[PDB]
């Protein structure tokens, strides 16, 4: 998920604008769902995930507010220690505890009923895997108990007019997302919400602890900890799932890491290319971003420095020089399906083999394959998700920068050769296995490009809609499933803040029984291919005059 | 009057409620929502809480276990029973909403039962506080921030101890999983503030 919010110091006809693109994966219908709420304190236009009572991506027309995942650490994992003669009991500070537990029934249809128990412990529920006759794994997480609170947090934030009242909000939100900030007066914020463990001293968090007590976490950090900034020198705050703050931990997850490689200096560069942004050129960073090829400006300039001696009719020089020449912004050819440029292609088989002979080859099997990925593999469906860069590539991009790294390679990733050795060798395999199948004039390679599908199925794979209802776009964007923007104080329109959004397929995803299908079953569909937004209406009067249908409700609880 | 609630549709689909008060507010929000996602939802609540096998069969019977194994429904049950009346009103009035459009449907289903229910075989039921409440819990806090490798973490280290020795193996551990990277870019830029902690990257709890 990527935002920007960009300030008072930086807005061109505006005194803020905020893009917003979370990237939940693509389904029909829609992800998320538009609602507007008008009465008992809030004002609000937006649209949310599954419809929760609180928009995650919305303003009041003072404020706007949007959302990406945190990725901080706030689960740990807990060895509890059991024994055979007292089965369903742990050890817990010097006494035998006994385990929460209760009895679930899976019904089946066209099936036989199936019935399991499930255990907890003080510190989580207990991981049905790793088990032992000693020991078994509780998952805890330092938002568990405040669930409701964080749904309750999301939603009374949206009334929030200012700075100190939205903190406030932004402080009862438990779980590990980043919240960003925007107002009428130019103003802009950002806080890594959530809850975190204050723990012993002594406690790596990225591998287990005992559960017998002595390694129970202290409480909670306070919110003060928790990273923000309001109003920062530079005039822009800009986040896709990198880093909140320096020296700030990451996730413990092992294909996780915030380092020198990151796909978040692709957006810094746009927002410092010029000083000052207007809202249609803050938009078009979507397009940009969607389309720019993540590797390229990682590895272009060792790859450049592995080649510069090579005469001009080696072929592996021929590869870089083509890679030098792009941009990296990929491009649909006419037939809908081909890239202009095979530079995604090249940077994919390269990467493959560079990972392959060096963090592949360091680490032992099979944990090796956790760093083998390139980060473009996927299927005739295209990405589930968004692109990033692999484990593997970054922690090889350390390794490339050499000295520049300040992360000590206790083990050479190259083993001894000389990096250029590697690459160049990296780049044969690449012109072998690029050549054999395009044949050997680059120029007229037409490489597959990567598609986008709306599932029937929703994330958790179970079907939302029936298979036939799926969809199809031809290019690939890697940008949010959803798009808002929030431009505040325009001086080119007569309200305080213009507000777009895009909610693909639509807003509706009802059939009738007869297979009739809703009048906004689609009509955003092609919106969202081609970068296109429709505006989000918030006063009485906007919303009069772009109404369509009306019910009224007579109800009394 | 504080028993009206008016439902206004944009040339989108897009819906606006006007309510007096909380209940109202959120009924409004949970009809409309019932006209435009019901299958969706009923299949979000289902995947939520684990009971899809009942409509989907055996296909799904890892998928419902592994669901329910994941959290606890009675902790979810006493937050909402903790909730004042007017966080309460905030569940109480969704849930109340969906379940008058619901009620329409299961009573005209000629004409207003969505047809994937048809093919699915089966029809909607009422929605209750707790429903909406693991809507959010099930997408937002499990899909999201409820992420750990940390067996698996172990395991790395222990084998790369194994092949490098104790000492160079917990360094090549800080080479690919590091605790921090100070070159990493921040959305908060330095001049502004650093994060206060340190951490122990040693695994000292061994
Ligand atoms: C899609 C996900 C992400 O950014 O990892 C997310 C979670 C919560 C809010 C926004 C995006
Ligand atoms: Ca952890």
């Amino acid at each position: 998920s990527n935002m920007w919010v960009i300030g008072k110091s930086k807005a061109q006809d505006a005194k803020a604008i905020m893009v917003n693109g979370p990237q939940f994966g693509w389904y029909a219908p829609a992800y998320t769902y538009g609602i507007g709420l008008h009465g008992a304190g809030y004002d609000v236009t937006g649209n949310t995930p599954f419809a929760y009572p609180g928009l995650v991506f919305g303003h009041n027309g003072v404020i706007s507010w949007g959302s990406t995942a945190g990725f901080g650490d706030d689960v740990d994992i807990f060895a509890e220690r059991l024994s055979a003669e007292k089965p369903g009991y742990y050890l817990h500070n010097g006494k035998w505890v006994k385990m929460l537990s209760r009895e679930e029934t899976i019904t089946v249809k066209n099936g036989q009923a199936e019935t399991f128990t499930v255990w907890r412990t003080v510190h989580g529920n207990i991981l049905q895997t790793d088990q032992t006759t000693q020991t078994a794994y509780a998952k805890s997480r330092a938002w568990d108990g405040k669930e409701v609170a964080s749904l309750l947090a999301w939603t009374h934030q949206m009334k929030a007019k200012n700075w100190q009242e939205w903190t406030q909000q932004a402080a009862k939100q438990a779980l590990t997302i980043n919240w960003y900030y925007a107002d009428v007066n130019g103003n802009i914020g950002y806080v890594h919400t959530g809850a975190y463990p204050d723990r012993q001293s002594g406690h790596d968090p990225r591998l287990p602890v005992p559960g017998t007590g002595k390694w129970d976490w202290k409480g909670l950090l306070p919110f003060e900890m928790n990273p923000k900034v309001y109003n920062p020198q530079s005039g822009y705050i800009a986040n896709w799932n990198n880093s909140p703050q320096k020296d700030y931990p990451a996730s413990d997850l092992f294909a996780f890491l915030w380092g020198g490689a990151d796909r978040v200096t692709e957006i810094d560069r746009l927002l410092e290319q010029k000083p000052r942004l207007t809202a249609d050129q803050a938009w078009d960073v979507i397009r940009q971003t969607s389309r720019q090829d993540l590797n390229l400006r990682l590895f272009l300039p060792t790859l450049q420095a592995a080649t510069s001696g090579l005469t001009q009719s080696d072929p592996r020089r021929q590869l870089v020089e083509t890679l030098t020449r792009w941009d990296g912004i990929n491009l649909l050819n006419d037939d809908g399906k081909t890239w202009q440029q095979p530079g995604s292609a090249i940077l994919n088989v390269w990467l493959t083999s560079m990972l392959k002979r060096t963090v592949v080859a360091a680490v032992p099997m099979p944990f090796d394959k956790w760093y083998s990925a390139s980060g473009y593999e996927t299927t005739q469906d295209g990405p589930t998700g968004s692109l990033n860069i692999s484990v593997g590539a970054k922690i090889l991009y350390e390794a490339v920068q050499g000295d520049k790294s300040p992360i000590p390679q206790a083990v050479d990733l190259f083993a001894g050769k000389p990096q250029q050795e590697v690459v160049l060798a990296a780049l044969e395999d690449t012109w072998e296995t690029l050549s054999k199948r395009y044949g050997n004039n680059v120029s007229n390679w037409k490489t597959p490009a990567m598609a986008l599908t709306f599932r029937a199925n929703n994330f958790f794979g179970v079907p939302q809609a029936a298979a036939e209802e799926t969809r199809h776009q031809a290019e690939y964007q890697n940008r949010g499933t959803e798009n808002d923007m929030i431009v505040f104080s325009p001086t080119t329109s007569d309200r305080p803040v213009l507000a777009w959004d895009v909610v693909a397929p639509g807003q509706s995803g009802f059939i009738a029984p007869d297979g009739t299908v809703d009048k906004h079953y689609e009509d955003q569909l092609k919106m969202y291919e081609n970068f296109g937004r429709k505006s989000l209406w918030l006063t009485k009067q906007d919303v009069e005059a772009h109404k369509e249908s009306q019910e009224v409700l007579h109800v009394q609880r | 009057s504080s028993s009206e609630i008016k439902i206004v549709r944009d040339e989108y689909g897009m819906p606006h409620i006007y309510a007096n008060d909380t209940w109202h507010l959120f009924y409004g929000y949970g009809y409309v929502v019932a006209q435009d996602r019901l299958f969706q939802m009923e299949m979000a609540r289902r995947s939520t809480q684990g009971t899809v096998a009942e409509v989907l069969g055996k296909d799904f019977v890892k998928f419902d276990k592994d669901i329910r194994r994941n959290y606890w429904p009675d902790a979810i049950r006493a937050q909402i029973a903790a909730l004042s009346p007017e966080d309460m009103s905030i569940l109480q009035g969704y849930a109340d909403g969906m379940n008058a459009w619901i009620d329409k449907v299961n009573t005209n289903p000629e004409t207003l039962l969505p047809k994937q229910f048809n093919t699915f075989g089966f029809t909607p039921k009422r929605w209750e506080p707790f429903d909406v409440a693991m809507i959010f819990v099930g997408t937002m806090a499990n899909r999201f921030s409820d992420s750990t490798s940390e067996i698996d973490n172990l395991a790395l280290l222990t084998a790369l101890k194994d092949k490098y020795g104790v000492s160079q193996g917990m360094a090549v551990f800080n080479q690919l999983k590091w605790l921090v990277n100070p070159s990493a870019p921040t959305t908060i830029a330095v001049q502004e503030s650093n994060y206060p902690l340190k951490f122990n990257q040693q695994n000292s709890q061994t």
